[PDB]
RNA sequence: UGUACAACGGGGUAUUGUAAGCAGUAGAGUAGCCUUGUUGUUACGAUCUGCUGAGAUUAAGCCUUUGUUGUCUGAUUUGU
RNA sequence: GCAGUCAAGCGUUCAUAGCGACAUUGCUUUUUGAUUCUUCGAUGUCGGCUCUUCCUAUCAUACCGAAGCAGAAUUCGGUAAGCGUUGGAUUGUUCACCCACUAAUAGGGAGUGAGCUGGGUUUAGACCGUCGUGAGACAGGUUAGUUUUACCCUACUGAUGAAUGUUACCGCAAUAGUAAUUGAACUUAGUACGAGAGGAACAGUUCAUUCGGAUAAUUGGUUUUUGCGGCUGUCUGAUCAGGCAUUGCCGCGAAGCUACCAUCCGCUGGAUUAUGGCUGAACGCCUCUAAGUCAGAAUCCAUGCUAGAACGCGGUGAUUUC
RNA sequence: CUCUUAAGGUAGCCAAAUGGAUUAACGAGAUUCCCACUGUCCCUAUCUACUAUCUAGCGAAACCACAGCCAAGGGGGCUUGGCAGAAUCAGCGGGGAAAGAAGACCCUGUUGAGCUUGACUCUAGU
RNA sequence: GUGAACAGCCUCUAGUUGAUAGAAUAAUGUAGAUAAGGGAAGUCGGCAAAAUAGAUCCGUAACUUCGGGAUAAGGAUUGGC
RNA sequence: AGAACUGGCGAUGCGGGAUGAACCGAACGUAGAGUUAAGGUGCCGGAAUACACGCUCAUCAGACACCACAAAAGGUGUUAGUUCAUCUAGACAGCCGGACGGUGGCCAUGGAAGUCGGAAUCCGCUAAGGAGUGUGUAACAACUCACCGGCCGAAUGAACUA
RNA sequence: AUGGUGAACUAUGCCUGAAUAGGGUGAAGCCAGAGGAAACUCUGGUGGAGGCUCGUAGCGGUUCUGACGUGCAAAUCGAUCGUCGAAUUUGGGUAUAGGGGCGAAAGACUAAUCGAACCAUCUAGUAGCUGGUUCCUGCCGAAGUUUCCCUCAGGAUAGCAG
């Protein structure tokens, strides 16, 4: 019966998203992040155990020139 | 799913196309039963309507008690010879492929179901459940 | 005329064309919506698919017919040691779309990645990142210079992170690099996060954990050239059919004068990119844990990988991500795992998944034993014995 | 209860009732077949009102055909009583050995006495599919000139056939009226069902055991004292070796035969006439 | 010029179903032989039993490798 | 349809000289659901197998409006083509009709005339019927009966690819495609509603149908692993170890391939239609509309998914020493 | 001118055993049905050989106005648009003055020749 | 040699090893097989395949021109020693 | 459909109608210059996004032929008209008030009082008020309009045509 | 039409030669046994008949959505099938020759030719008809219709251009 492009599910389940869903996901997202700072905690404990720049001026000069030089630019002519 | 069915019921695979004769399971007098259609089936253009363990079947009595044959009664199947799956991961089979002669809302016709009866069907059906002695 | 009894499409038109995907290791085309006000998290991990088992799990799935009920399930053992970050791309929003607007790299790269740039390897100087990494010397001017962009101008900050494949019992030595998007906290918070890695590996259950559903994207199992009756599942044609019967039969009417691009034709299947969702994870394995193929509900110390390995792939030594069901792509590959693109609403996604047993009997055969111990007790004592 | 089988409904087809009208609208005498075991029920009566409504000018004319298979007595009562409503003729039609065939002669050649103003008079024949209305007409022309086979439904266009220059024989589709007071345990006893789809013949035996009776039905087939019919037909498979792979009597196909000769007059029934007045 | 790769080998892991050879009284019985006796005995004899889950196969698109032996080399082209 | 009638109007000069919308009346098988259970010359050969798309004149599913619509169900109507629309029986075939299943078994276009096929156009054989003096031809009926791309172009399906310094990696997204579908089960409940018989739904949950995309842990299938074992016949003197039997045959068989015969997975934001409204003129009442505006369908457009412009673009790495 | 067709209750009368053609046997004859059996199908999958495929050698043919992307118009070329990037490989069988019959069923000339007949003119024979 | 056999299969004497080759092992084909559960539901039509099959023994119907039908049908067996 | 005539095409290019047997224009050698026809002048496209008076907004406008068809009508779209009617003895729209008396007229019936119905349908008092226009009641009650009147103040209504 | 040439293919007659495993069935005759007086009837054998049967070689050509379809082949290949002791198959010799022969009759076959073989000539046979019909320029330039042969056809006249 009622489709996947339903307003009506579709609203019921944003009601329950908000609900246990959304609480389950935020938890679950902290303690993975904790998670993820242990892991680079540990990592820097054995640690302890022990324009640009000129090419890119030049680079884009360059290009601008040969698309001001065969007429090939987007942005000026 | 159909009337008189206690609850879902997953997928089994399909053992018992249409034209295919099974055993009458119980005391109703008939001995064999001919599948001319299947309850619930979808429409798929060239797919034969397949029954299973648990479903409902119409059968037309072909041998047997005179008094039953040329009717179309609906008939639920309680065993079968292709091998399904049991969550509980094991594929089984029985040795043939049965049914019981039972009104459309459940009730059996016989009083008694000789043989093993798949706990899909028993639990599918009360009246089955309740008229088989032996349950897988 | 008019189409006598009513059919549905055989296949998709969705999935078109069926060609072969542009690269082994299939796209993340879209990554979830980023919440700043979430701390700094990966969207997305890299692993290499191991092969499959069988799982006993003791489903609690209330208004379920089996609820409080054992059920037999196969699931899908992804081999994911850590990756370690070595870049981050910083994406400028555009009226054309994003941009990749810089990119800013490691001070040190492993060969592994170095690898990756190079087609003939052996042969190089192995030149890959040499002046480069005098920007870190310099006092890290420009190294400093293009971070300070990204905070200034991106709005979606990637990192860069490759698997240490040197750990996978797979014979290629040339790592597998990719972009994340990192989600949660502001721009400055991503881009200093990233710089805190740059050579800090990142584990797999720093981004994935059990009962969490993700997305599979993978580049599917290769098949060649393959006809209709199976590249899209046409009926075979009458036996003896004139000119076969494998084939589809009747490919045009009076008009237009042309096939369309909508009937079926043969041509290469499989071997396509494919991204499948909600995969819930029934196990996020530890490597230096012994006994990961054990649980409260069988005692038998044992890892995942099954006597013999697994076939066609070693064993699994490292971090493992075991998720129900079947994966696209076969083993050995490199296979993306997201993070689900929205809070899903299923009762799925909440349960706890409690495993009762893991099949580690052997793949290569009618496996029926758990552990070469159990094989050797059930066997007794063979000729190679005294 | 099952399904109508559409053996039942063969002969009310609308292609077959059209070849009908079309011989009526084209004969001045229309013969109606009547087969002489059981007439009245192989009479068909809503033809009858039709012509006396919408064609009183064409002459019915009974023809009570398979006379050979009842008593004379039989044969005799019969004629007595229909020609009370219509004029009938006995007659048994075989090319060599034929009863009544001079007689249908000479009544045709008077119907055309009759009509002399009309120097063609076409006689069309009516009945039951298996009455007998193309033998008739082989017989009158003295040799196999129409379509004869047991299996009804042989013949399905009507064909004309010159008897003399003066008068023509047309063959017709044999036809079957849809009126429910006969059953459709009776559109099979006479003769108008192709026995070969009746998908469970077990069951119509009983009719041919209460049409038969024992002392002829004992003689036809060498067997004896059945209880019933359902065991009649195990005992005659026995006795014929019609038994199915594993030692159990091929059960429907005997009653296929048993069917069979029944309506093909290789078993003695009738119905007797009705009482004397 | 190496935790390199390869060809073999070893170990697992899988498939079959108990190898060749020898022995045995185990054996339907039939011949012969005398100690003419109850495992009488010498020979044949399908098969049976013991060595023997033995023997074979196992990546060719299985896993692993403290072993052995060898190889690491040519050709072509590309510049803002 | 025919024959009337009336007359809004028309002609006009005379409204009776005539036309003439709507409306209506006579004719059609007997006023008490019986029959009228009832058939009557298609000079027609088209029709099924596979497969695609379009139409809306919507059968179903979505949302609405009106009904004595209590509930349940139904009927009529509106928007609506997103998505489905069956298995058989039957006869020259097809529809019909029949049986059942189904959510429903909607109606059509382009159809598939030498992609494949059946009857018919079916040519020389033959038989019967009718006619003709006849040769023969037909009111017929029955039977048997070779037909052959593409290797060309284009389309379509997949696959390479030259050069815009070279080379490598990581991306962007114009455009184009797009997908999910339906059922019932627990609970809401034996509640609302009801004399009673009966009896919903939203919110919360669980499966399944059809489709699709994958996958091979398991189960099944397959076997030139000729992997292992056996069997027949013969040949290598026997044992061994083997050959041959157009893969000899039989049993098991890993790996691989594979099956709703196996398993997993398939969403969520905007804007609208009918309709329901708000404020409010037109028009000193009123009014959902004129200005303005809220909600609202399986719709649309995006999100998501597939390809990636081979003449769309970005970021980044290295850039030849004698 | 007259007038004509109504015998019994499950097998009769009978004709120098039968009263039949409802004929055995036979059949690459036409048709229906049943059992058995199966990939005919549900609903497809897999395997083997040879192809196809790639290479060395050898090397045709049909066909051919020129070409070869579509849509609307015009009672492929012209009109108006959609567009359009070298060179190509395997499939494919929608379309192609693209070939393969343009055959078959039709129409017409004063158009042959096979056959018939109290059509005409003749004639062998008799 | 097997076997009823000048069948099929293997071999001795004699003859031949000639038919363009090599490498891969996609789709579709040609030829040949296997397939779970169901068993004609497929089709215009059980087409094609499957099933049967030698020999011994038991047994064998209607009908009949008395000759047949008839290998009717339906059963029980088969090795080695 | 028949007759009679006259034109066009055949044998014929060219300009225009996007296109073209039947339309509009047009006396065909090779050129140059000017001017034009029919058709046009936003851009494609040579030529005024000219001037001017109005009308029209179409949730698939029109650009188009017209004593052509679908075509006779339907519309609380807009515009211009025609005829008739009402109006400082107060118009249209609003509120407010009266809306009466015989009388609950007769018949009907469980009830029927203007309003289930059948027939009458008159009189009085009036500024006006039906033996009642509708909602309503079991009947009444009440409300309502049609009809008057109070307040307001100046134009309005109806049918038709384009 | 005239005059010739073919029975090496094939049709049929004749003369002279040749070829055809293994099985099933089990006819007459005969033998023994028992019945009956006898004709003879039953049982067990023997025997080995048949335009009999299964099935090789052989002869044929049924069926297949068969292979092939510029093929190996202007009729093959594969499997399947009919028959296989004779009305059989077959070599050579010999006879029949075209308005003929020969035919278990299908117009079948008569040298890939048959609704009348092949070869040459008369013969360049006959056309209502189709296709084609070869250089340039200048100038003039139609008709597509009347009238009669009953009419179609086929033609003769007027009309237009000279
Ligand atoms: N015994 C018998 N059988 C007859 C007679 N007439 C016809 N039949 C049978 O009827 C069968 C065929 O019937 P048919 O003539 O085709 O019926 P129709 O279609 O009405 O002419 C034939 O086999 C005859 O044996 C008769 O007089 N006596
Ligand atoms: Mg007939």
């Amino acid at each position: 019966a009622k489709s996947l492009r339903a307003s009506s599910h579709l609203n019921a389940k944003s009601v329950k998203r908000r609900g246990v869903f959304q609480k389950a996901v935020d938890a679950r997202e902290q303690r993975i992040s904790d998670k993820l700072k242990e892991d680079l905690l540990k990592q820097k404990l054995e640690d302890l155990k022990k324009w640009r720049d000129g090419r890119h001026h030049t680079y884009k000069k360059a290009k601008l020139m040969k698309q001001s030089k065969k007429k090939t630019s987007f942005t000026r002519f | 799913s159909g009337n008189g069915a206690q609850g879902t019921k997953f997928r089994i695979s399909l053992g018992l196309p249409v034209g295919a004769i099974m055993n009458c399971a119980d005391n109703s007098g008939a001995r064999n039963l001919y599948i001319i259609a299947v309850k619930g089936s979808g429409s798929r253009l060239n797919r034969l309507p397949a029954a299973s363990l648990g479903d409902m079947v119409m059968a037309t009595v072909k041998k047997g008690k005179p008094e039953l044959r040329k009717k179309v009664m609906p008939a639920i199947v309680v065993r079968q010879a292709k091998s399904w799956r049991r969550r509980d991961g094991v594929f089984l089979y029985f040795e043939d492929n049965a049914g019981v002669i039972a009104n459309p809302k459940g009730e059996m016709k016989g009083s008694a179901i000789t043989g093993p009866v798949g706990k899909e069907c028993a639990d599918l059906w009360p009246r089955v459940a309740s008229n088989s002695g032996v349950v897988v | 005329s008019h189409r006598k009894y009513e059919a549905p499409r055989h296949g998709h038109l969705g999935f078109l064309p069926r060609k072969r995907a542009a690269s082994i290791r299939a796209r993340v085309k879209a990554f979830p919506k980023d919440d700043r006000s979430k701390p700094v998290a990966l969207t997305s991990f890299l692993g290499y698919k191991a092969g499959m088992t069988t799982i006993v799990r003791d489903l609690d799935r209330p208004g379920s017919k089996f609820h409080k009920r054992e059920v037999v399930e196969a699931v899908t053992v992804v081999d994911t040691p850590p990756v370690v970050v070595v870049g981050v791309v910083g994406y400028v929003e555009t009226p054309r779309g994003l941009r990749s607007l810089t990119t800013v790299w490691a001070e040190h790269l492993s060969d592994e990645v170095k690898r990756r740039f190079y087609k003939n390897w052996y042969k190089s100087k192995k030149k890959a990142f040499t002046k480069y990494s005098a920007k870190y010397a310099q006092d890290g001017a420009g190294i400093e210079r293009e971070l300070a962009r990204i905070k200034k101008y991106a709005s979606v900050v990637r990192v860069l992170v490759h698997t240490q494949i040197r750990k996978t019992p797979l014979a290629q030595k040339k790592a597998h690099l990719a972009e994340i998007q990192l989600n949660g906290g502001s721009i400055s918070e991503k881009v200093d996060w990233a710089r805190e890695h740059f050579e800090k590996t990142v584990a797999v259950d720093s981004v994935f954990e059990q009962n969490e559903m993700i997305d599979a994207i993978a580049v599917t199992k290769g098949h060649g050239f393959e006809g209709v009756t199976h590249r899209w599942g046409t009926k075979k044609l009458p036996r003896k059919t004139h000119r076969g019967l494998r084939k589809v039969a009747c490919i045009g009417a009076w008009h237009p004068a042309h096939v369309m691009w909508s009937v079926a034709r043969a041509g290469q299947r499989g071997y396509h990119s494919r991204t499948s969702i909600n995969h819930k994870i029934y196990r996020v394995g530890k490597g230096d844990d012994e006994a990961n193929g054990a649980t409260s509900f069988d005692r038998t110390k044992k890892t995942i990988t099954p006597m013999g390995g697994f076939v066609h792939y070693g064993e699994i030594k490292n971090d493992f991500i075991m998720v129900k069901g079947c994966i696209p792509g076969n083993r050995k590959r490199i296979v993306t795992l997201r993070k689900s693109l929205y809070t899903n609403t299923s009762r799925k996604a909440l349960e706890e998944v409690s495993l009762k047993w893991i099949d580690t009997a052997s793949k290569f055969g009618k496996g029926r034993f758990q552990t070469p111990a159990e094989k050797h007790a059930f066997m007794g004592t063979l000729k190679k014995d005294l | 209860s099952a399904a109508k089988e559409a053996i039942f409904s063969k002969g009310q087809s609308k292609r077959i009732w059209n070849e009908l009208y079309k011989v009526i609208d084209s004969s001045d005498v229309v013969i109606h077949v009547l087969d002489a075991r059981d007439p009245l029920g192989t009479r068909c009566k809503s033809v009858e009102e039709y012509m006396k409504k919408e064609t009183p000018h064409k002459h019915l004319i009974y023809v009570l055909n398979k006379c050979d298979l009842v008593p004379t007595w039989v044969a005799a009562a019969w004629v007595k009583h229909l020609s009370k409503e219509r004029p009938t003729l006995a007659f048994h039609a075989s090319i060599t050995n034929s009863f009544g065939k001079g007689s249908l002669i000479q009544l045709l050649r008077q119907f055309s006495q009759l009509h002399t103003d009309r120097k063609q008079i076409s006689v069309g024949f009516i009945g039951y599919p298996n009455t007998g209305k193309s033998s008739i007409i082989n017989t009158l022309r003295k040799k196999k000139v129409c379509q004869v086979a047991p299996i009804p439904g042989e013949t399905k266009v009507w064909q004309y056939i010159t008897l003399m220059k003066r008068i023509f024989l047309i063959d017709c589709p044999g036809i079957v009226p849809p009126s429910s007071k006969d059953s459709e345990e009776d559109i099979l006893f006479r003769g108008v069902v192709r026995v070969e789809h009746v998908t469970h013949p077990e069951q119509y035996i009983p009719g041919v055991l209460k049409r038969c009776q024992v002392k002829h039905l004992e003689r036809t087939y060498e067997i004896s004292g059945w209880k019933d019919a359902t065991e009649f037909i195990e005992i005659l498979a026995r006795k014929q070796g019609r038994l199915l792979k594993g030692g159990e009597p091929d059960e429907s196909g005997v009653s296929k035969q048993i069917l069979n000769d029944f309506n093909r007059g290789k078993i003695p029934w009738f119905v007797l006439p009705p009482e004397k007045e």
